[PDB]
């Protein structure tokens, strides 16, 4: 029974970010860690909170939309095993709520510590740069400066007509059992002149038997957006379908998409000129093995006819973990 | 041995 907010009775101490700068596009993240003391006593149901700013998240590329935007967090326990608090995280409000167990009833003067992984907010920190990241714990603000150095999505063969494609898995549902994923593909970020262009989306890289991903007309939904100003796309791979910079052309690709070949989707872009965003809504099996994907783009020269080029891009994500402990007095 | 992400599962 979630009851009373006792932020006024808890105080945080020794706050440090594990590191202040990283690359979210190369599995970069960090941790917030701190001690806390409960001046006074509490009981089963009392709770305290931590709150994340716009710049960061607490779930990262793991999606919890099909799970009521609530992600469970590892129990906070004593030395001798018993749970001292149950912890939860709200994605939408970026709120950590630690609610005490009955363990704390017959206890007094509770001290503890936690370590929680922090990731980027691809939507709200869409560009590489230095952001403000002031974390709140127990009605107390801790100022930090965070710095995201994204590996640019603008990548490809180094000829004026060379294939160039990038992608990123920015959402993965591991909790629901629905097993879904959201991936953003950047087709032609160099926006160079390309001829007879083809794009392939695989959910397996080199070995099918090694990536859980599944691509077919059933498990995969695709949306395609003509970009107006490539100068305004995110470095974080986040893409807003309702951005005016994007124009959905999905209705123009009816007879240009194929799921015939195993675990791959073909997209006949043809003679293109601009950058295109492809929103991918896919699924992965219950084989328990990892989700590994690959996007491949190939093209000729519009002016020549020869001058072939092909380019591949691998994706995979890593899981981090939270940790916490606490204790009081056995009387 | 390219782009990769990171996230949390809580459990
Ligand atoms: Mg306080
Ligand atoms: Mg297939």
């Amino acid at each position: 029974a979630k009851g009373t907010n006792v932020n006024d009775k808890v105080t945080a101490s020794d706050f440090k970010l594990e590191k202040t700068a990283f690359d979210p596009n190369q599995s970069g993240n960090t941790f917030m860690a701190a001690n806390f003391k409960v001046t006074g006593q509490v009981k089963s149901g009392d709770y305290f909170t931590a709150k994340l700013p716009d710049s960061v998240t607490g779930n990262g590329d793991v999606d919890y939309s099909n799970s009521n935007n609530t992600m469970p967090i590892a129990d906070i326990k004593s030395t001798n095993g018993d749970v001292v608090a149950k912890a939860t995280y709200d994605i939408l409000t970026k709120t950590y709520t630690f609610v005490f167990t009955d363990y704390v009833n017959d206890k007094e003067n509770i001290n503890g510590q936690f370590s929680l992984p922090l990731f980027t907010d691809r939507a709200k920190a869409p560009k590489s740069g230095t952001y403000d990241a002031n974390i709140n714990i127990a009605d107390e603000m801790f100022d930090n400066k965070i710095t995201y150095n994204y590996s640019s999505p603008i990548a490809g063969i180094d000829k004026p007509n060379g294939a160039n494609i990038s992608s990123q898995i920015i959402g993965v549902d591991t909790a629901s059992g629905q097993n879904t994923y959201k991936q953003t593909v950047f087709v032609n970020p160099k926006q160079r002149v390309l001829g007879n262009t083809w794009v392939y989306i695989k959910g397996y890289q080199d070995k099918i038997e090694e990536s859980s991903g599944k691509v077919s007309a059933t498990d995969t939904k695709l949306r395609i957006f003509e970009v107006n100003d490539t100068s305004k796309l995110s470095d974080s791979y986040y893409a807003d379908p309702n951005d005016s910079n994007l124009k959905e052309v999905t209705g123009e690709f009816k007879d240009k998409i194929s799921y015939k070949y195993d675990n791959v989707a073909s997209i006949n872009f043809g003679d293109i000129n601009k950058t295109y965003v492809v929103l991918v809504e896919g699924h992965y099996d219950n084989t328990g093995k990892n989700l590994k994907t690959q996007v491949i783009q190939e093209n000729i020269d519009p002016a020549t006819g020869k001058d072939y080029s092909i380019f591949g891009w691998n994706n995979e994500n890593v899981v981090r973990y939270g940790g916490g402990s606490a204790d009081g007095d056995s009387a | 041995g390219g782009s990769s992400g990171s996230g949390s599962n809580g459990d």
